[PDB]
């Protein structure tokens, strides 16, 4: 129902992408635990959108989310009715969601509308 | 159009996970939609599941989350309260 | 003849609720995929260990077992035979 | 599809479902657990008839067949198609099935045969 797309920088690199292609690339099976949960909740933002609610997804500040897969956190917005894009990835260490990967998702989305 | 938007999910969903691992995902997916759609939809809540199901609040909890994968049994009581059930279909 | 009795649909219909009639089909839907892969497709129980991916004892728990089967143990064994489960209403 | 028949003695009772019913009114997990069990294994005979094999189902003698829920063995025979026709039940005691139960099977066989001709 929903599309989903993953965001590319300007070097022509998908941070998300890149980041469950060097799981996928490990022997470790925890990096197949980390993958399927992605795959799970990614599967679910598809489905119903922004309708699917916690511990799957927040909202974070203004017009970006996140995807709580476990312990990692997967920033996206809206986009292109009805679609949403995959911004960027990062391990939470803290239970704060720092402003710092938030303003990167603000600039990445920013880099997003301008081209 | 534009550069930033890069690869669809259904491609790179393909790309990177196995023919079994896409299905096994789409069942965890298809179960948890059904509890989603219950909860914000239809008014159920997890307390309310478990008396109609039979099956308990630790269980049901668990069967969402899809660390451990449940038993058969279960899943047929907790998708029965929900007006659901698993049917033997060919794979395509 | 008076020695010939009770049909069992009507016997499980007495003694069984209808959601432990949906559950026990199910359960014997799967052993049917077990059965007639061994007497069509000619497929034995390690080799299908190899296809599914699933060790022998679990497969054959779920013929003999007391309690499960999980479901993603289900869904190997039922697609190695070109089989899966889908969500379907009631 | 195989229609099944329990035997009904002279008095007359169902062993395989007095049995069963028994189960139904038992509390305790182990029960429940039977029950569910004879339920997949009689059904499957219905489905696949002899043809769905061990663990299932064993030959035990002449006309004798044995269905083997668990610790639960129900003997029965094949009877005029589509039908089978389930004797009686017992549990198991032994490494294998013992004479005592084949011969009442037979028995109750040969009752089945005697009573169907008096029409």
């Amino acid at each position: 129902m929903h599309n989903i797309y993953f965001y590319k920088d300007k070097n022509g690199n998908e941070p998300v992408f890149d980041y469950m292609r060097e799981l996928t690339s490990k022997k470790g099976k925890d990096s197949r635990i980390k993958l399927n949960k992605i795959n799970d909740y990614i599967e679910l933002l598809s489905q119903h959108g922004t309708r699917a609610g916690e511990p799957y997804i927040k909202h974070l500040d203004a017009e970006i989310w996140e995807l709580r897969p476990l312990r990692d956190r997967i920033l996206f917005v809206a986009w292109m009715d009805g679609s949403f894009v995959l911004l960027h990835h990062f391990m939470k260490r803290t239970q704060k969601t720092p402003k710092r990967e938030i303003e990167q998702a603000k600039r990445e989305l920013a880099d997003l509308k301008e081209r | 159009k534009n550069n930033a938007i890069g690869s669809n999910w259904k491609d790179v969903r393909a790309e990177l996970f196995s023919k079994e691992e896409i299905l096994e995902s789409d069942m965890r997916v298809a179960i948890m939609s059904e509890l989603i759609e219950a909860r914000n939809e239809k008014g159920i809540s997890q307390k309310k599941l478990e008396e109609m199901s039979g099956v308990s609040q630790p269980v049901i909890a668990r069967m969402e989350t899809g660390k451990t994968s449940p038993q058969l049994d279960t899943v047929l009581k907790v998708l029965a309260s929900l007006g659901k059930t698993l049917a033997v279909v060919p794979l395509e």
